[PDB]
């Protein structure tokens, strides 16, 4: 009783392909900037790439993205159903890890609303992922969505400075209803 | 294997001598793994692994193995090439 399709964004093709004033950017050449300097930004809006702003979260590299900016809606025509939400999030870091190297790395939105990466592999929070309640009433047409990496601050000497410098993309996989 | 290192013409005269030529010497270049094995680091290939989805092969055919990285969205690729600095 509905239309289940799944969506790839891929992060640096995203903040690359951002206007002109809004700030388009190297996803790959600005982590090492940030990681490498205390602070920055990159980008503006809710596309930005910037340091956390409340406490515990200083040292915290957060990649956020809209939603209504990756023109979802847009994927099918509205003929086929007004009612897009979202069923799963996925996320893969491309060639980052190990077979035994781990990413620390929260995913969540503004319960069921964070979303811990741990390998980065076609990655979901759970240790098993079954459809037998994840994100109820989320649509892809608002919102945001963040990142956050913490200790990725080198300054201050954190783990994870070092491996954040060579990182190639952020790929989300979203899974969505069309009811 | 067996190379031929020497090559020379004799001729005999009747009175049980030898009239003989300089040979053609020839020489190989030697197989002694023993002596010249050497180790090397080899940190250019990092995050390398088969035990994910990483392969030494040659795409783009040219004859030299590269360094393929393959997701089930996207393929990544390091191609050989040449260092500029000293050899």
């Amino acid at each position: 009783r509905a239309l289940e399709v799944e969506r790839t964004v891929s992060l640096a093709e995203v903040y690359a392909g951002l206007p002109k004033d809004n700030g388009p950017f190297s996803l790959a050449q600005e982590i090492d900037k940030l990681v490498s300097q205390g602070s920055g930004s990159a980008g503006s809006g809710n596309n930005n790439l910037a340091f956390g702003a409340g406490t515990d979260t200083k040292t915290s590299l957060q990649a956020s993205v809209s939603f209504a900016d990756l023109k979802i809606r847009e994927d099918y025509p509205a003929s086929l159903g007004k009612i897009r939400r979202i069923k799963q999030i996925s996320v893969t870091l491309p060639a980052l890890l190990g077979p035994y190297q781990d990413v620390q790395a929260i995913l969540s939105y503004g319960g069921c609303e964070a979303l811990a990466v741990s390998h980065g592999m076609n990655d979901s929070g759970q240790f098993q992922l079954d459809f037998n309640l994840p994100f109820e009433g989320i649509a892809i047409d608002q919102g945001t969505l963040t990142l956050s990496f913490p200790n990725a601050s080198m300054p201050e000497k954190g783990k994870q400075a070092t491996m954040l410098k060579t990182l190639n993309d952020i790929i989300l996989h979203i899974r969505y209803t069309i009811k | 294997v067996s190379t031929l290192v020497s090559v020379r013409r004799v001729g005999h005269e009747d009175n049980n001598t030898v009239t003989a030529l300089p040979p053609l010497e020839l020489a190989y270049q030697p197989f002694e793994p023993e002596q010249t094995a050497l180790w090397q680091s080899m940190d250019v290939l990092a995050n390398f692994n088969t035990i994910q989805r990483w392969q030494l092969l040659d795409l783009k055919g040219e004859g030299v193995p590269g360094i393929l990285y393959q997701d089930r969205n996207g393929w990544w690729y390091r191609s050989a090439q040449r260092q500029a600095g000293e050899e």
